[PDB]
Protein backbone atom coordinates (compact mmCIF):
# COMPACT_ATOMS: atom_id res chain seq x y z
CA UNK A 1 0.00 0.00 0.00
CA UNK A 2 1.39 3.35 -0.39
CA UNK A 3 0.72 5.71 2.40
CA UNK A 4 -1.18 9.10 1.95
CA UNK A 5 -1.42 12.79 3.58
CA UNK A 6 -4.09 12.86 6.07
CA UNK A 7 -7.74 14.07 5.65
CA UNK A 8 -9.23 17.67 5.94
CA UNK A 9 -11.76 20.12 5.61
CA UNK A 10 -11.19 22.65 3.19
CA UNK A 11 -12.65 26.07 2.52
CA UNK A 12 -14.62 26.14 -0.99
CA UNK A 13 -12.72 28.35 -3.39
CA UNK A 14 -9.11 27.03 -1.31
CA UNK A 15 -6.91 23.92 -2.61
CA UNK A 16 -5.71 21.06 -1.31
CA UNK A 17 -2.67 19.40 -1.73
CA UNK A 18 -2.96 15.41 -1.21
CA UNK A 19 0.71 13.36 -0.80
CA UNK A 20 1.23 9.99 -2.09
CA UNK A 21 4.43 7.83 -0.47
CA UNK A 22 6.25 4.74 -1.21
CA UNK A 23 10.37 4.68 -11.05
CA UNK A 24 6.23 4.71 -12.06
CA UNK A 25 3.49 6.23 -13.50
CA UNK A 26 1.41 7.51 -10.82
CA UNK A 27 -2.58 7.69 -11.07
CA UNK A 28 -4.72 10.17 -9.12
CA UNK A 29 -8.38 8.32 -9.06
CA UNK A 30 -11.38 10.07 -6.98
CA UNK A 31 -14.51 8.76 -5.40
CA UNK A 32 -17.08 11.71 -4.58
CA UNK A 33 -19.63 10.82 -2.01
CA UNK A 34 -22.76 8.78 -3.49
CA UNK A 35 -20.51 7.93 -6.50
CA UNK A 36 -18.55 5.83 -8.70
CA UNK A 37 -14.76 5.65 -9.18
CA UNK A 38 -13.50 9.18 -11.36
CA UNK A 39 -9.99 9.39 -13.11
CA UNK A 40 -8.54 12.67 -12.10
CA UNK A 41 -5.25 12.63 -13.43
CA UNK A 42 -1.96 11.09 -13.96
CA UNK A 43 2.22 11.39 -14.14
CA UNK A 44 3.92 9.57 -16.55
CA UNK A 45 7.39 8.12 -14.76
CA UNK A 46 8.95 9.44 -17.96
CA UNK A 47 8.44 12.91 -16.36
CA UNK A 48 7.43 14.06 -20.04
CA UNK A 49 3.45 13.74 -19.80
CA UNK A 50 1.10 15.44 -16.84
CA UNK A 51 -2.73 15.15 -17.70
CA UNK A 52 -6.18 15.30 -16.36
CA UNK A 53 -9.80 14.71 -16.92
CA UNK A 54 -12.01 17.74 -18.32
CA UNK A 55 -13.51 18.94 -15.68
CA UNK A 56 -10.22 18.85 -13.64
CA UNK A 57 -7.73 21.05 -16.31
CA UNK A 58 -7.27 24.48 -15.09
CA UNK A 59 -7.80 23.28 -11.64
CA UNK A 60 -4.95 20.21 -10.59
CA UNK A 61 -1.34 20.23 -10.46
CA UNK A 62 0.95 17.06 -10.12
CA UNK A 63 4.41 17.24 -8.66
CA UNK A 64 6.63 14.94 -7.76
CA UNK A 65 10.04 15.61 -5.29
CA UNK A 66 13.24 15.79 -5.92
CA UNK A 67 14.04 12.30 -4.40
CA UNK A 68 10.98 10.90 -6.07
CA UNK A 69 10.02 9.20 -3.18
CA UNK A 70 6.52 11.61 -2.75
CA UNK A 71 4.04 12.19 -5.67
CA UNK A 72 1.97 15.16 -5.05
CA UNK A 73 -1.78 16.42 -6.43
CA UNK A 74 -2.75 19.79 -6.14
CA UNK A 75 -5.99 20.86 -6.78
CA UNK A 76 -7.52 24.23 -7.00
CA UNK A 77 -10.87 26.25 -6.68
CA UNK A 78 -12.27 23.69 -4.64
CA UNK A 79 -16.10 22.80 -4.81
CA UNK A 80 -18.72 20.76 -3.18
CA UNK A 81 -18.40 18.11 -6.07
CA UNK A 82 -15.10 17.62 -5.29
CA UNK A 83 -15.71 16.07 -1.72
CA UNK A 84 -13.97 13.05 -2.18
CA UNK A 85 -11.73 10.14 -0.83
CA UNK A 86 -8.97 10.89 -3.33
CA UNK A 87 -6.33 7.49 -4.29
CA UNK A 88 -2.77 8.05 -5.84
CA UNK A 89 -2.07 4.92 -7.37
CA UNK A 90 0.63 3.23 -9.50
CA UNK A 91 0.15 2.39 -13.15
CA UNK A 92 1.39 0.37 -16.12
CA UNK A 93 1.10 1.72 -19.36
CA UNK A 94 2.29 0.88 -23.04
CA UNK A 95 4.13 3.59 -25.28
CA UNK A 96 3.05 2.40 -28.39
CA UNK A 97 4.36 3.35 -32.38
CA UNK A 98 0.64 3.78 -33.78
CA UNK A 99 1.51 4.47 -37.76
CA UNK A 100 4.94 6.10 -39.07
CA UNK A 101 4.59 8.50 -41.79
CA UNK A 102 7.66 10.18 -43.95
CA UNK A 103 8.95 10.63 -47.34
CA UNK A 104 11.95 10.19 -49.37
CA UNK A 105 13.06 13.82 -49.67
CA UNK A 106 13.93 13.92 -45.86
CA UNK A 107 11.51 16.55 -44.42
CA UNK A 108 8.39 14.54 -43.16
CA UNK A 109 9.13 12.51 -40.71
CA UNK A 110 6.37 11.79 -38.76
CA UNK A 111 6.05 8.99 -36.20
CA UNK A 112 3.05 8.58 -33.85
CA UNK A 113 3.46 7.95 -30.12
CA UNK A 114 0.32 7.40 -27.70
CA UNK A 115 0.51 5.80 -24.20
CA UNK A 116 -2.11 3.35 -23.30
CA UNK A 117 -3.19 1.94 -20.26
CA UNK A 118 -2.68 -1.20 -19.15
CA UNK A 119 -3.96 -0.89 -15.32
CA UNK A 120 -3.30 0.32 -11.82
CA UNK A 121 -2.45 -2.45 -9.49
CA UNK A 122 -1.09 -0.96 -5.84
CA UNK A 123 -3.53 1.38 -4.16
CA UNK A 124 -3.05 4.26 -1.17
CA UNK A 125 -5.31 4.34 1.06
CA UNK A 126 -6.97 6.93 0.13
CA UNK A 127 -7.46 10.99 1.55
CA UNK A 128 -10.96 12.04 2.82
CA UNK A 129 -11.00 15.75 1.28
CA UNK A 130 -14.50 17.68 2.59
CA UNK A 131 -15.25 20.89 1.06
CA UNK A 132 -16.86 23.22 3.65
CA UNK A 133 -17.49 26.79 4.93
CA UNK A 134 -17.48 24.82 8.53
CA UNK A 135 -14.63 24.77 11.07
CA UNK A 136 -13.76 21.19 12.00
CA UNK A 137 -14.23 19.21 15.43
CA UNK A 138 -13.02 16.20 17.32
CA UNK A 139 -15.81 13.59 18.43
CA UNK A 140 -17.01 13.24 21.78
CA UNK A 141 -17.11 9.25 22.77
CA UNK A 142 -19.34 7.91 25.10
CA UNK A 143 -19.84 4.07 26.22
CA UNK A 144 -22.36 1.79 24.75
CA UNK A 145 -22.23 -0.03 28.11
CA UNK A 146 -23.02 -3.79 27.83
CA UNK A 147 -26.11 -4.76 30.15
CA UNK A 148 -28.66 -7.63 30.17
CA UNK A 149 -30.20 -5.49 27.36
CA UNK A 150 -27.01 -6.40 24.89
CA UNK A 151 -26.83 -9.92 25.87
CA UNK A 152 -27.80 -12.76 23.51
CA UNK A 153 -27.58 -15.94 25.15
CA UNK A 154 -23.90 -16.15 26.30
CA UNK A 155 -23.11 -13.16 23.86
CA UNK A 156 -22.72 -9.60 24.71
CA UNK A 157 -22.54 -6.67 22.68
CA UNK A 158 -20.39 -3.41 23.77
CA UNK A 159 -19.27 -0.44 22.07
CA UNK A 160 -18.41 3.32 21.63
CA UNK A 161 -20.63 5.87 20.21
CA UNK A 162 -18.53 8.10 18.15
CA UNK A 163 -20.64 11.55 17.93
CA UNK A 164 -20.25 15.17 16.78
CA UNK A 165 -17.28 15.69 14.45
CA UNK A 166 -16.32 17.07 11.82
CA UNK A 167 -15.47 16.17 9.32
CA UNK A 168 -14.98 12.60 7.91
CA UNK A 169 -13.63 10.36 8.47
CA UNK A 170 -12.35 9.17 12.11
CA UNK A 171 -10.48 5.36 12.50
CA UNK A 172 -12.45 3.44 14.97
CA UNK A 173 -9.63 0.38 16.36
CA UNK A 174 -10.24 -2.18 19.36
CA UNK A 175 -7.84 -2.23 22.38
CA UNK A 176 -4.81 -0.61 19.75
CA UNK A 177 -5.38 -3.44 17.27
CA UNK A 178 -5.21 -6.45 18.95
CA UNK A 179 -9.09 -7.36 18.74
CA UNK A 180 -10.28 -6.98 15.43
CA UNK A 181 -12.97 -9.58 14.72
CA UNK A 182 -16.72 -9.14 15.15
CA UNK A 183 -16.37 -5.12 14.71
CA UNK A 184 -19.01 -2.86 13.26
CA UNK A 185 -18.07 0.35 12.62
CA UNK A 186 -21.72 1.89 10.90
CA UNK A 187 -21.33 4.54 8.49
CA UNK A 188 -21.59 8.05 9.79
CA UNK A 189 -24.63 9.67 9.70
CA UNK A 190 -24.46 14.01 9.49
CA UNK A 191 -26.98 14.65 12.19
CA UNK A 192 -28.91 17.98 12.51
CA UNK A 193 -26.09 19.94 13.68
CA UNK A 194 -23.98 19.33 10.63
CA UNK A 195 -21.84 17.18 12.84
CA UNK A 196 -21.13 13.29 11.99
CA UNK A 197 -22.31 10.83 14.17
CA UNK A 198 -21.73 6.87 14.68
CA UNK A 199 -20.98 3.62 16.63
CA UNK A 200 -18.61 1.05 16.58
CA UNK A 201 -20.13 -2.42 18.24
CA UNK A 202 -17.80 -5.27 19.32
CA UNK A 203 -19.91 -8.93 19.79
CA UNK A 204 -18.29 -10.80 22.89
CA UNK A 205 -18.61 -13.91 24.71
CA UNK A 206 -20.17 -12.84 27.76
CA UNK A 207 -17.74 -14.72 30.57
CA UNK A 208 -14.75 -12.39 29.13
CA UNK A 209 -16.56 -8.79 30.81
CA UNK A 210 -15.01 -9.26 33.91
CA UNK A 211 -11.69 -10.89 32.50
CA UNK A 212 -10.56 -8.80 29.24
CA UNK A 213 -10.52 -4.77 28.63
CA UNK A 214 -12.53 -3.20 25.86
CA UNK A 215 -11.22 -0.06 25.21
CA UNK A 216 -12.41 1.78 21.56
CA UNK A 217 -9.63 4.06 19.73
CA UNK A 218 -10.64 6.78 18.05
CA UNK A 219 -8.25 8.62 15.34
CA UNK A 220 -9.82 12.09 13.48
CA UNK A 221 -6.80 13.28 11.67
CA UNK A 222 -8.48 16.94 10.71
CA UNK A 223 -8.54 17.85 14.20
CA UNK A 224 -5.85 16.33 15.46
CA UNK A 225 -7.42 14.06 18.17
CA UNK A 226 -7.12 10.99 19.55
CA UNK A 227 -9.41 9.63 22.19
CA UNK A 228 -9.45 6.21 23.75
CA UNK A 229 -12.18 5.73 25.88
CA UNK A 230 -12.59 2.30 28.58
CA UNK A 231 -15.93 0.43 28.20
CA UNK A 232 -17.32 -0.84 31.51
CA UNK A 233 -20.15 -3.19 32.23
CA UNK A 234 -23.48 -1.75 33.81
CA UNK B 1 -15.92 7.58 -24.75
CA UNK B 2 -18.21 6.00 -21.89
CA UNK B 3 -18.13 2.67 -20.52
CA UNK B 4 -21.63 1.87 -20.01
CA UNK B 5 -21.65 -1.35 -17.31
CA UNK B 6 -24.45 -3.46 -16.71
CA UNK B 7 -26.08 -4.66 -14.63
CA UNK B 8 -26.88 -2.27 -11.80
CA UNK B 9 -27.22 -4.72 -9.24
CA UNK B 10 -26.71 -8.17 -9.46
CA UNK B 11 -27.55 -10.87 -6.82
CA UNK B 12 -26.23 -14.56 -6.74
CA UNK B 13 -26.58 -17.44 -4.60
CA UNK B 14 -23.16 -18.37 -3.24
CA UNK B 15 -21.82 -21.41 -5.26
CA UNK B 16 -23.22 -20.52 -8.59
CA UNK B 17 -23.20 -18.19 -11.48
CA UNK B 18 -22.08 -14.78 -11.32
CA UNK B 19 -21.43 -12.37 -14.57
CA UNK B 20 -21.63 -8.97 -15.72
CA UNK B 21 -20.77 -6.92 -18.81
CA UNK B 22 -18.90 -3.46 -19.57
CA UNK B 23 -20.29 -2.00 -22.76
CA UNK B 24 -17.94 0.82 -24.88
CA UNK B 25 -18.85 3.24 -27.24
CA UNK B 26 -15.84 3.40 -29.38
CA UNK B 27 -13.75 0.60 -29.79
CA UNK B 28 -10.87 -0.47 -26.93
CA UNK B 29 -9.07 -3.08 -29.06
CA UNK B 30 -5.39 -1.60 -30.31
CA UNK B 31 -3.88 -2.99 -33.64
CA UNK B 32 -1.56 -5.00 -31.41
CA UNK B 33 -4.44 -7.10 -30.85
CA UNK B 34 -4.98 -6.01 -26.92
CA UNK B 35 -8.27 -5.14 -25.73
CA UNK B 36 -6.82 -2.16 -23.26
CA UNK B 37 -9.88 -2.89 -20.65
CA UNK B 38 -9.46 -3.87 -16.90
CA UNK B 39 -11.18 -5.06 -13.90
CA UNK B 40 -11.32 -3.78 -10.81
CA UNK B 41 -13.19 -5.16 -7.53
CA UNK B 42 -13.88 -2.67 -4.69
CA UNK B 43 -15.03 -3.26 -0.92
CA UNK B 44 -16.80 -0.46 0.37
CA UNK B 45 -14.28 0.23 3.27
CA UNK B 46 -11.14 -0.88 1.87
CA UNK B 47 -8.94 0.44 -1.28
CA UNK B 48 -9.73 -1.10 -4.76
CA UNK B 49 -7.59 -3.75 -5.91
CA UNK B 50 -7.28 -5.07 -9.36
CA UNK B 51 -8.68 -7.92 -10.80
CA UNK B 52 -8.19 -8.16 -14.85
CA UNK B 53 -5.82 -6.78 -17.08
CA UNK B 54 -5.91 -6.60 -20.86
CA UNK B 55 -9.89 -7.74 -21.41
CA UNK B 56 -8.48 -11.15 -20.16
CA UNK B 57 -5.59 -11.51 -17.73
CA UNK B 58 -5.59 -12.06 -14.19
CA UNK B 59 -3.36 -10.17 -11.96
CA UNK B 60 -1.30 -11.55 -9.38
CA UNK B 61 -3.54 -13.47 -5.96
CA UNK B 62 -6.88 -13.44 -7.98
CA UNK B 63 -7.99 -16.83 -7.88
CA UNK B 64 -9.49 -18.49 -11.23
CA UNK B 65 -12.78 -17.75 -10.65
CA UNK B 66 -12.16 -14.68 -11.69
CA UNK B 67 -11.97 -15.10 -15.67
CA UNK B 68 -12.36 -12.15 -18.08
CA UNK B 69 -13.75 -12.40 -22.01
CA UNK B 70 -14.53 -9.80 -24.51
CA UNK B 71 -13.29 -7.60 -27.44
CA UNK B 72 -13.14 -4.46 -28.76
CA UNK B 73 -16.41 -3.09 -28.09
CA UNK B 74 -17.84 -5.59 -25.59
CA UNK B 75 -16.48 -7.10 -21.91
CA UNK B 76 -17.58 -9.30 -19.57
CA UNK B 77 -16.23 -10.67 -15.95
CA UNK B 78 -17.34 -13.68 -14.26
CA UNK B 79 -17.33 -15.30 -11.38
CA UNK B 80 -18.05 -19.09 -11.40
CA UNK B 81 -18.34 -19.94 -7.83
CA UNK B 82 -19.43 -16.85 -5.34
CA UNK B 83 -18.16 -16.53 -2.31
CA UNK B 84 -19.24 -13.73 0.35
CA UNK B 85 -16.02 -12.45 -0.41
CA UNK B 86 -17.27 -11.28 -3.88
CA UNK B 87 -19.44 -8.69 -1.98
CA UNK B 88 -18.01 -5.64 -3.64
CA UNK B 89 -18.59 -2.99 -6.24
CA UNK B 90 -16.95 -3.84 -9.63
CA UNK B 91 -15.50 -1.25 -11.93
CA UNK B 92 -14.18 -1.56 -15.81
CA UNK B 93 -11.78 1.19 -17.29
CA UNK B 94 -11.09 1.59 -20.58
CA UNK B 95 -7.49 2.34 -21.35
CA UNK B 96 -7.47 3.35 -25.21
CA UNK B 97 -8.97 5.97 -25.72
CA UNK B 98 -8.39 9.47 -23.81
CA UNK B 99 -9.25 10.47 -21.60
CA UNK B 100 -9.11 7.00 -19.82
CA UNK B 101 -12.51 6.23 -17.72
CA UNK B 102 -14.31 4.00 -15.36
CA UNK B 103 -17.39 2.38 -15.36
CA UNK B 104 -20.62 3.54 -13.33
CA UNK B 105 -19.89 0.60 -11.18
CA UNK B 106 -21.83 -3.35 -10.72
CA UNK B 107 -22.81 -4.12 -7.36
CA UNK B 108 -22.84 -7.73 -5.62
CA UNK B 109 -25.44 -9.16 -3.54
CA UNK B 110 -24.51 -12.41 -2.40
CA UNK B 111 -28.06 -14.20 -1.44
CA UNK B 112 -27.31 -16.45 1.82
CA UNK B 113 -30.28 -18.19 3.75
CA UNK B 114 -32.46 -15.96 5.96
CA UNK B 115 -30.88 -14.81 9.10
CA UNK B 116 -32.78 -13.09 12.12
CA UNK B 117 -31.48 -10.20 13.86
CA UNK B 118 -29.85 -10.37 17.19
CA UNK B 119 -31.57 -7.27 19.02
CA UNK B 120 -29.56 -5.03 21.76
CA UNK B 121 -30.30 -1.74 23.38
CA UNK B 122 -28.13 0.70 24.85
CA UNK B 123 -28.90 3.59 27.73
CA UNK B 124 -27.33 7.12 26.82
CA UNK B 125 -24.39 7.32 29.70
CA UNK B 126 -24.40 9.50 32.42
CA UNK B 127 -21.54 11.33 31.15
CA UNK B 128 -23.51 12.21 27.54
CA UNK B 129 -26.68 13.44 30.05
CA UNK B 130 -24.41 15.61 31.90
CA UNK B 131 -22.81 17.30 28.52
CA UNK B 132 -26.80 17.89 28.04
CA UNK B 133 -27.87 15.23 24.85
CA UNK B 134 -28.94 11.82 25.56
CA UNK B 135 -28.45 9.01 22.64
CA UNK B 136 -30.58 5.90 22.74
CA UNK B 137 -28.86 3.25 20.32
CA UNK B 138 -30.76 -0.23 19.01
CA UNK B 139 -28.57 -2.72 17.51
CA UNK B 140 -29.35 -4.95 14.91
CA UNK B 141 -26.95 -7.48 14.37
CA UNK B 142 -25.95 -9.94 11.77
CA UNK B 143 -29.14 -10.92 9.69
CA UNK B 144 -30.76 -11.13 6.12
CA UNK B 145 -31.75 -9.70 4.15
CA UNK B 146 -31.09 -6.26 4.23
CA UNK B 147 -34.85 -5.34 4.42
CA UNK B 148 -35.68 -4.40 8.16
CA UNK B 149 -38.27 -2.34 10.54
CA UNK B 150 -36.87 -0.03 13.28
CA UNK B 151 -39.78 1.34 15.34
CA UNK B 152 -39.47 3.24 18.63
CA UNK B 153 -42.08 3.44 21.55
CA UNK B 154 -41.62 5.78 24.51
CA UNK B 155 -43.81 5.03 27.44
CA UNK B 156 -45.35 3.19 25.11
CA UNK B 157 -46.74 6.21 23.06
CA UNK B 158 -44.77 5.74 19.29
CA UNK B 159 -42.30 7.91 17.75
CA UNK B 160 -41.79 9.14 13.99
CA UNK B 161 -38.97 10.64 12.80
CA UNK B 162 -36.29 11.38 15.70
CA UNK B 163 -34.33 8.13 14.68
CA UNK B 164 -31.52 7.73 12.59
CA UNK B 165 -30.78 4.52 10.88
CA UNK B 166 -27.87 3.10 10.10
CA UNK B 167 -26.44 -0.09 7.51
CA UNK B 168 -23.61 -2.37 7.42
CA UNK B 169 -21.74 -3.23 4.36
CA UNK B 170 -22.33 -6.86 3.49
CA UNK B 171 -20.87 -8.80 5.32
CA UNK B 172 -17.48 -10.36 3.42
CA UNK B 173 -17.41 -13.77 5.35
CA UNK B 174 -20.57 -14.63 6.31
CA UNK B 175 -23.07 -12.07 4.17
CA UNK B 176 -25.61 -10.56 6.76
CA UNK B 177 -26.31 -6.98 7.11
CA UNK B 178 -26.22 -5.18 10.45
CA UNK B 179 -28.30 -1.97 11.50
CA UNK B 180 -28.55 0.68 14.38
CA UNK B 181 -31.08 3.22 14.77
CA UNK B 182 -30.13 5.78 16.95
CA UNK B 183 -32.24 8.26 18.82
CA UNK B 184 -31.09 11.48 20.05
CA UNK B 185 -32.67 13.73 22.95
CA UNK B 186 -32.09 16.58 24.92
CA UNK B 187 -31.49 15.67 28.67
CA UNK B 188 -34.62 17.22 29.83
CA UNK B 189 -36.67 15.57 27.24
CA UNK B 190 -34.71 12.38 27.89
CA UNK B 191 -35.25 12.86 31.35
CA UNK B 192 -39.04 13.66 30.85
CA UNK B 193 -39.77 9.59 30.04
CA UNK B 194 -39.25 6.53 31.56
CA UNK B 195 -39.49 3.61 29.37
CA UNK B 196 -37.46 3.68 25.80
CA UNK B 197 -38.40 0.56 23.48
CA UNK B 198 -36.90 -0.66 19.88
CA UNK B 199 -39.68 -2.41 17.90
CA UNK B 200 -37.62 -4.24 15.23
CA UNK B 201 -39.73 -6.06 12.50
CA UNK B 202 -37.67 -8.74 10.31
CA UNK B 203 -38.51 -12.06 8.45
CA UNK B 204 -36.38 -13.91 10.34
CA UNK B 205 -38.87 -13.12 13.63
CA UNK B 206 -42.26 -14.71 12.82
CA UNK B 207 -42.43 -11.79 15.72
CA UNK B 208 -41.69 -8.39 16.20
CA UNK B 209 -39.18 -8.01 18.83
CA UNK B 210 -39.17 -5.28 21.52
CA UNK B 211 -36.32 -4.52 23.44
CA UNK B 212 -37.24 -2.15 26.49
CA UNK B 213 -35.31 -0.62 29.63
CA UNK B 214 -36.06 2.00 32.41
CA UNK B 215 -34.69 5.25 32.34
CA UNK B 216 -32.93 5.25 35.91
CA UNK B 217 -32.76 1.62 36.48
Amino acid sequence: QLEQSGAEVKKPGSSVKVSCKAKYDVHWVRQATGQGLEWVGWMSHEGDKTESAQRFKGRVTFTRDTSASTAYMELRGLTSDDTAIYYCTRGSKHRLRDYVLYDDYGLINYQEWNDYLEFLDVWGHGTAVTVSSASTKGPSVFPLAPSSKSTSGGTAALGCLVKDYFPEPVTVSWNSGALTSGVHTFPAVLQSSGLYSLSSVVTVPSSSLGTQTYICNVNHKPSNTKVDKKVEPK
Amino acid sequence: TVVTQSPLSLPVTPGEAASMSCTSTQSLRHSNGANYLAWYQHKPGQSPRLLIRLGSQRASGVPDRFSGSGSGTHFTLKISRVEPEDAAIYYCMQGLNRPWTFGKGTKLEIKRTVAAPSVFIFPPSDEQLKSGTASVVCLLNNFYPREAKVQWKVDNALQSGNSQESVTEQDSKDSTYSLSSTLTLSKADYEKHKVYACEVTHQGLSSPVTKSFNRGE
